[PDB]
């Protein structure tokens, strides 16, 4: 029983190291970075195989995982991110032709049974490109989304200073296209946090921190039995 | 295209290889599986529960 | 012209194969096994609960000594467990935490893992210094490592999300053989007992039997409706079982080249993540998404029992070589040993 | 074997009508949400429409809304796309894509390049 | 007297009703946790410890009702020390577990990232051990000091304070007041007020209406818990303050009835904590729905 | 509490 005692002591040492690593791991926020090629997902925070981005906001450490090196079929490997705090869904909001593809991807992520408890931080990227596309007038959203013709800007919308009303209607229409899917199912378990961003925005890390703070508050509330 | 034609051609060769195999009857194969199942039934602790003395996880 | 002709030839060949399979389908396994007595109600109980994984367990593999098992969890840890005493023998920190598969070498000297890093990392458990280090990293797959199994200490075959399987030489780190033909993500592989063949289940709803040395697909087994997440050889090596997302398990015979049995129930609508046979193959244990494992009477297609002890998705399932126990790893970060 | 065989495509005048049918075999048709996807010349695979397992939840891409009608005959295991008021931008190979798993609201990967539960497609050409 | 007998059986019925409700509710909560919930979260370990403290606190109610009914302590000095000790100790552990659940919810909402490290089941077990060991710092003097002295022909279970007895009696009552009502209600009120102030920004449910309804439900839970603590523990503490500082008759049937009503309210806090922490707990309700369907 | 004074 001497080698048995040595095995038990080695197992307890291993348990101690695992407990220390898990305490270290639990302080790190795991984020899944998703988006199309044109979405500009790589420059959101601006800091082979799966690519990991590490950034820190207000002493909270975030691990954003950009899953490169995989095929376009994602229904199996996306199940690995069942336990991430949030999915960062980056959308090229100016690419009208691929907005429906992004909406379908968001719908699949939102309604997947292994992803229906994960809140989505929605980054409607390339807002400057969307603004110049709307002001140009060459490309019409109604050619890709006929319900935009019957769409009105919400009263809760907060346009930026010096923003054209058509640009505001366009950006909030794309936001509401994603939020209709978000509110159509999974009410309570997970939430969609939309953000209008350009490529030069430097507050996306703070936006991720605030949204993740909201997500962790709701998860802790579910843990406490208050929600 | 060219990749699609090559892929279909390789699929055609694979189907030709699979269509030229000697397939035994399902009755004979099922008899072989049944014979294996009842020839190893007693050495299967999950099928026949082992006593706790010989059970390592008792 | 050429493409249409090749497609028509492929359709005629598929009709020929289907007609041949119907020709050898003289009887069904239900008729052949109708007279043998049912196994009854198999009531396995949790003997050991392997605790220590702090994230969801994606895979587990028993060692051939039937005592040691390695479990892969996405906390970035490979834990080698002494299942008899629940002692952790090794805790290997992984370079990539997104591990989707693990393998225990038959010698027991090595373990392998892999996942979204697209690399099969071989870890030596018998180093001179007594610490586990990366003995070899097997890069070359362009997709996630979904399954890996050692043939020996020098050869390991890996299935990947790049729709291909690959035989690796661990000493040189080179693909000795590439197994192509699957049109979906290859989710699992099962080695034959003689290790001359292996079956692979993919996301194309088809299972393919491959010749390890010849390198080509001997047989393709269709019949599943959805992605095959799990594959397991019958212990004689002349048949195998498949677990798929269509809520069915299917038993295919190599020599008969067709499905022999379907293991499904109307109240089961969740996919199968893992399948394993008992030592005689009479019980087909299948891990499911409804947080449970169903023990199937392989010869009668009846659910013989339920391993209902997990709070999350049962991701992996393993039966010992001597057949004494089943280890069920799940997404609730626990492995349970049953018999 | 999961088989999807699409038919009904062909050359049609602009503003014309076409009914695309897909014969589905090898799976329980009523258990799966069904999809129509497009492969325009020089473009990627684009999702067109989907219909639920029962046939109640129906959605279209905006470019075909009001012009395309998806329907399914679960008894006959057939998916239909009634394509009225066809435009030259509708010229594409139309594929019927099954959702990968049954009883799921999510439908992943149907527009992927080498998606398995998708037919060989039927060519639809809308030109004068 | 006939009216004295009527008041006595009314007070005994009130004590029996509070004891029955508290014991039944706490054993349901403890049995449900042990068989169905299995203590896999910090909140469930806190609810179990609160239920245990409340089930032990209400277990002294038959002894106190019997003491009132016979106008004497018939149980001897060892059961006197056991009852009066379980009473003080489990009032302290129940109130401290209540306070720590308020602190746990405050950490959960107002320090959410630090709550991932701090609100672990192992840390909850450690904190509950500190709660049940810290209350031994008063419960073991309550054991040492509890005595049975004959008074006016009858035995009374009392505390033998060191000389001067009245000074250490007023000191013990003022420290039980401060560390069982004042400091706990300040911590509970501050923690739940900061938690509700932080929850007025938290996007709880998609859609404004349902979001305000979830926030209103949480706010109503907080108000019911805080008000239940105040109206259940304030009357006995105010009555003890009035009994010590004001020269009341001390034998008036109305005064004795008010005293036992305040005592019954203090145990009604223990009887109501099962409802407030399991019937209102969302995980418990989800478990109830899942097992009843 | 309060039962023993
Ligand atoms: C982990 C926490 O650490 C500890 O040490 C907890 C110990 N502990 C407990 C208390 C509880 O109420 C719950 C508990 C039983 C689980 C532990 C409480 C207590 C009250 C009365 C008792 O009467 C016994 C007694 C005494 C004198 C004469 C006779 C008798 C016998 C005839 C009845 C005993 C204990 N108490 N007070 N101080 N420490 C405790």
């Amino acid at each position: 029983s001497a080698e048995d005692k040595a095995a038990v002591e080695r197992s307890k040492m291993i348990d101690r190291n695992l407990r220390e690593d898990g305490e270290k791991a639990a302080r790190e926020v795991k984020l899944l970075l998703l988006g199309a090629d044109n979405s500009g997902k790589s420059t959101i925070v601006k800091q082979s195989g799966i690519f990991e981005t590490k950034f820190q906001v207000d002493k909270v450490n975030f691990h954003m995982f950009d899953v490169g090196g995989q095929r376009d079929e994602r229904r199996k490997w996306i199940q690995c991110f069942n336990d991430v705090t949030a999915i960062i869904f980056v959308v090229d909001s100016s690419d009208y032709n691929r907005l429906q593809e992004a909406l379908n991807l968001f719908k699949s992520i939102w309604n997947n049974r292994w992803l229906r408890t994960i809140s989505v931080i929605l980054f409607l990227n390339k807002q400057d490109l969307l603004a110049e596309k709307v002001l140009a007038g060459k490309s019409k959203i109604e050619d890709y989304f006929p319900e935009f013709a019957r769409y009105t800007t919400p009263e809760d919308a907060t346009p930026e200073p010096g923003e054209d009303p058509r640009v505001t209607r366009a950006k909030y229409f794309i936001r509401d296209e994603f939020l209709r899917i978000s509110t159509a199912s999974g009410d309570g378990r997970h939430y969609c946090y939309p953000h209008f961003t350009c490529a030069v925005d430097t507050e996306n890390a703070r936006r991720i921190f605030n949204d993740v703070t909201d997500i962790i508050i709701k998860m802790n509330l579910r843990d406490c039995g208050l929600f | 295209n060219t990749a699609s034609i090559a892929q279909a051609r390789k699929l055609v060769e694979q189907l030709k290889m699979e269509a030229n195999i000697d397939r035994i009857k399902v009755s004979k194969a099922a008899a072989d599986l049944m014979a294996y199942c009842e020839a190893h039934a007693k050495e299967d602790p999950l099928l026949t529960p082992v006593p706790a003395s010989e059970n390592p996880f008792r | 012209s050429e493409l249409d002709q090749l497609r028509q030839e492929a359709e005629q060949l598929k009709n020929q194969i289907r007609d041949a399979r119907k020709a050898c389908a003289d009887a069904t396994l239900s008729q052949i096994t109708n007279n043998i007595d049912p196994v009854g109600r198999i009531q396995m109980r949790t003997r050991r609960t392997l605790r220590g994984h702090l994230a969801k367990i994606y895979a587990m593999h028993w060692g051939t000594d039937s005592r040691l098992l390695v479990s892969a969890s996405q906390d970035g840890k490979l834990i080698i467990w002494d299942s008899y005493t629940t002692n952790k023998v090794h805790a290997i920190p992984l370079r990539s935490s997104w591990v989707m598969t693990c393998a225990y070498a038959p010698s027991g000297n090595y373990v392998a893992c892999g996942g979204l890093d697209n690399i099969c990392s071989i870890y030596n458990l018998k180093t001179r210094e007594g610490n586990v280090r990366v003995s070899r990293e097997l890069a070359g797959h362009t997709g996630y490592l979904s399954c890996c199994r050692f043939l020996d200490d020098n050869q390991i075959v890996t299935s990947s999300g790049d729709t291909t399987c690959a035989l690796w030489d661990i000493e040189t780190g080179q693909q000795t053989t590439t197994f192509t033909g699957h049109t979906g993500d290859v989710m699992s592989l099962s080695l034959a007992p003689d290790t001359r063949l292996f079956v692979s289940g993919a996301c194309d709803a088809s299972a393919k039997l491959w010749d390890v040395r010849e390198g080509m697909c001997r047989q393709t087994f269709t019949g599943h409706e959805s992605d095959i997440n799990a594959i397991c050889f019958f212990p004689n090596g002349n048949a195998f079982a498949t677990g798929s997302d269509d809520a069915t398990c299917r038993l295919f015979d190599l020599r008969a080249d067709q499905e022999l049995m379907t293991y499904s129930h109307d109240n089961i609508i969740c996919g199968i993540t893992s399948v394993s046979f008992s030592k005689s193959g009479r019980l087909l244990l299948a891990g499911y998404d409804d947080f449970n494992c169903n023990v199937w009477d392989a010869l009668k297609a009846d659910r013989a029992g339920v391993l209902a002890g997990h709070d999350n998705r049962v991701s992996c399932l393993g039966v010992t070589d001597d057949g004494m126990a089943v280890a069920t790893g799940s997404w609730d970060s626990f492995l349970k040993i049953w018999n | 074997q999961v088989q999807l065989q699409e038919s009904g495509g062909g050359l049609v005048q602009p503003g014309g009508s076409l009914r695309l049918s897909c014969a589905a075999s090898g799976f329980t048709f009523s258990n799966y949400k069904m999809n129509w996807v497009r492969q325009a010349p020089g473009k990627g695979l684009e999702w067109v429409s989907d219909i639920s397992q029962s046939g109640a939840s129906i959605s279209y891409t905006g470019s075909v809304k009001g012009r395309f009608t998806i329907s399914r005959d679960n008894a006959k295991n057939t998916l239909y796309l009634q394509m009225n008021s066809l435009k030259p931008e509708d010229t594409a190979v139309y594929y019927c894509a099954r959702c990968p798993a049954p009883f799921t609201r999510d439908c992943f990967d149907v527009t992927s390049t080498t998606y398995a539960y998708r037919g060989q497609g039927t060519q639809v050409t809308v030109s004068s | 007297s006939a009216s004295s007998l009527a008041l006595a059986i009314a007070i005994t019925a009130l004590y029996s009703a509070v004891c029955a409700v508290g014991l039944l509710g706490n054993v349901l909560v403890m049995f449900g946790i042990v068989r169905y919930t299995k203590m896999k979260t910090a909140t469930n370990i806190y609810i179990f410890n609160l239920a245990l403290a409340d089930a032990l606190a209400t277990s002294t109610l038959p002894f106190q009702s019997a003491k009132y009914l016979m106008e004497t302590w018939p149980f001897g000095e060892l059961l006197c020390k056991a009852v009066l000790s379980i009473d003080y100790y489990n009032m302290f552990t129940s109130i401290f577990t209540l306070t720590m659940m308020s602190v746990d919810r405050y950490i959960a909402v107002c320090h959410p990232v630090k709550a991932l490290d701090f609100r672990t089941p192992a840390k909850a077990k450690l904190i509950n051990i500190c709660i049940w060991v810290l209350a031994s710092g008063v419960g073991v003097p309550i054991m040492v000091m509890a005595v049975t002295r004959p008074r006016d022909g009858a035995v009374v279970c009392m505390l033998q304070f060191p000389s001067p007895s009245w000074y250490w009696d007023t000191v013990t009552k003022i420290c039980v007041f401060l560390f069982a009502f004042v400091v706990p209600i300040l911590i509970i009120t501050v923690c739940y007020g900061l938690m509700l102030l932080r929850l007025r920004s938290v996007r709880l449910l998609s859609g404004s209406k349902e979001k305000d309804r979830s926030l209103r439900r949480i706010t109503r839970m907080v108000l019911v818990v805080v008000g239940a603590f105040v109206v259940c523990w304030a009357p006995i503490h105010i009555f003890v303050i009035v009994w010590t500082l004001v020269d009341i008759d001390r034998r008036d049937p109305l005064v004795v009835a008010a005293l036992h009503l305040c005592i019954a309210l203090g145990y009604a806090n223990s009887s109501l904590n099962p409802v407030l922490y399991a019937f209102l707990d969302e995980n418990f309700k989800r478990c109830f729905r899942q097992l009843c369907r | 509490y309060x039962g023993f004074x």
